[PDB]
């Protein structure tokens, strides 16, 4: 397309979020009594959840194979959400990589000036 | 039908893995992008011997440049010759021309 | 405190299970007794590759031929009946006793 | 002299795709075998492809190689050697390695 | 770097899902019940019962280790503001900085090349003079 692909466009999106400028959210909620960053927690959560849904899948294979479509759908949305969210992480990473590059050019510049 | 079930599941899992590669996004190759700002793939040329042999420069030659090349060239023959090991004695007088 | 999509749908196991011996379940064991490689006493069951076992009963030397016409008679089945004029066929079928060349009665297999 | 029959939008979709073709070395080899480099009209159309280096336009191009390929093709001896199969394989292998 | 690799790890997990199930379906399953085991040996391509158990245990271990790796990578993950204002401002500072350093370099570089020309002339005098006089 003219812009990148959208997760809501492909299937249902399990969560939404936004972080303020120069501030990050972390809270203490109880599954194993975690006190850690909020985006990462939603992630870990989705992952352990995926693990469990797969265990389910194995079961429904050994007990009743024709039922799998439902469960593999569970799986699919879990993976797609994992990715959409990791994607939300990237633009900052691309920006900071550009930063490090510009920093390299400056370093070459000042070093070349002093050498001259 | 039960077997068909097993297989069918495997195919669905492959398919969603395919969609998975379609959904991830990878950090930009800024290097190539900046090279293409200047309209060449600087990488593919420098790297390649067949490029460098068949490469050809842009047609403008700065005539002030080529004078300065000449100056640096003559000057560089002076460098060479002063510290070039072997001059024949009939050649001992030389002019570093234009 | 609950993970998503876990136990969202309940399902009972599949109605017939592979783990059950289905030969017994659907009463094919008498069939297996009747057609299996091994007798129920343990002796081997010989089965002609051809259907000679049924031609064996019938008179005449009978060759086994391959003709897919009855299949075609099923692809293009015919209407309900055909007209039949006994008198005409009686007339048509009176034939003179003279011999017929090139035909042997081996097919009859009387002797 | 048949009257031109072009489309506006379509020919920039097309000229984008053509630049892409130029990225492929085997397409260059076939092109040379077909002696398309004999025609001066072609070479003027190449310079018309120079419009695709412009930022708003190059922002659209997908395979960077073509650009390089284009500057490579400005040497005619290069054209006769991309007629050659050996050099063709050399070029393909050179990308493959960069890749 | 980190983010792309973790992305690769979840992809690795999906691939492990269908790979695992397929491996298991592919390899021997015959179970006799009452009756005697019998195989279509060619199409079957059996594997040992012990080989089976060991292989599925191994498969479980591999998958759970993959999940642990994803978890620990999620911990490796440093929290960052989605807002780019801090980064953008840094960016602008660097650009201005390299701009002024480049101007300084340019001035000192023109003075450099002028100097170089001067010394080069004195050199040239020396070289021709020395050659002629000693030879």
């Amino acid at each position: 397309p003219l812009d990148s692909q959208d997760t809501g466009a492909v299937s249902a999106s399990s969560v939404n979020e936004g972080f303020r400028a120069d501030q990050k959210s972390k809270d203490g909620e109880t599954s194993d009594l975690i006190k850690i960053p909020r985006r990462a927690y939603e992630l870990r959560f989705l992952s352990r959840s995926l693990m469990l849904n797969f265990l389910e899948l194995l079961g429904i294979m050994a007990k009743a194979p024709e039922q799998f479509p439902s469960k593999v759908e569970n799986i699919r949305v879990l993976l797609l959400n994992l990715h959409h969210l990791i994607n939300d992480y990237r633009p900052h990473q691309s920006r900071e990589s550009l930063i490090m590059l510009l920093e390299k050019q400056l370093k070459h510049e000042e070093s070349q000036v002093e050498l001259l | 039908g039960q077997k068909f079930c097993f297989q069918n599941l495997v195919h669905v899992l492959q398919d969603i893995r395919y969609q998975l590669s379609f959904a991830r996004l990878r950090n930009s190759d800024l290097v190539t992008a900046l090279d293409i700002l200047s309209t060449g793939t600087s990488l593919r040329l420098a790297n390649a011997p067949t490029s460098k042999l068949y490469m050809l420069s842009e047609s403008p030659l700065s005539t002030k440049q080529i004078l300065q090349t000449l100056h640096a060239l003559n000057m560089l023959i002076r460098i060479r010759l002063s510290l070039y090991e072997i001059i024949p004695t009939p050649f001992q007088h030389f002019t570093i021309a234009n | 405190p609950e993970y998503h999509y876990v136990g969202s749908v309940d399902y009972q196991p599949t109605r017939p299970s592979a783990h059950q011996n289905l030969i017994e379940l659907y009463g094919l064991t008498e069939l297996a007794k009747k057609v299996g490689r091994v007798d129920e006493f343990g002796n081997k069951r010989k089965m002609r590759r051809s259907y000679k076992a049924y031609i064996q009963d019938l008179p005449g030397y009978n060759e086994i031929l391959r003709d897919n016409t009855i299949k075609q008679w099923l692809t293009n089945p015919i209407r309900e009946e055909v007209p039949i004029d006994i008198e005409f066929l009686h007339h048509v079928f009176s034939v003179e006793p003279g011999i017929i060349p090139g035909f042997n009665p081996k097919v009859f297999g009387l002797e | 002299l048949l009257s031109k029959v072009p489309d506006d939008k379509s020919r920039f979709e097309i000229e984008l795709e053509f630049v892409q073709m130029l990225s492929n070395p085997w397409y260059l080899n076939f092109l040379a075998q077909h002696k398309y480099f004999e025609d001066e009209a072609f070479l003027q159309y190449l310079e018309y492809m120079e419009y695709w280096r412009e930022p708003e336009y190059v922002k659209f191009i997908i395979y960077p190689t073509c650009l390089h390929m284009l500057t490579l093709l400005k040497n005619p001896q290069f054209r006769n050697d991309i007629s050659r199969a050996d050099l063709s394989k050399q070029v393909n292998d050179e990308i493959y390695y960069e890749w | 770097c980190r983010c792309t690799q973790l992305q690769d790890t979840i992809d690795e997990v999906a691939t492990q899902f269908y790979s695992s199930i397929h491996y298991l379906s592919s390899h021997h399953d015959f179970v006799p019940l009452p009756g005697q085991e019998k195989v279509s040996d060619s199409k079957v391509n059996p594997i040992s019962a012990e080989e089976l158990q060991f292989a599925q245990r191994d498969l479980a271990k591999d998958l759970v280790t993959k999940f642990m790796q994803i978890d620990t990578l999620i911990n490796q993950l440093p929290g960052i503001s989605t807002a780019p204002k801090h980064q953008l401002e840094k960016i602008k500072k660097l650009q201005n900085s390299i701009e002024e350093k480049q101007l300084e370099r340019k001035s000192l570089e023109s003075e450099n090349e002028d100097l170089k020309l001067q010394l080069a002339k004195r050199i040239e005098t020396f070289g021709r003079l020395s050659c002629v006089l000693f030879q």
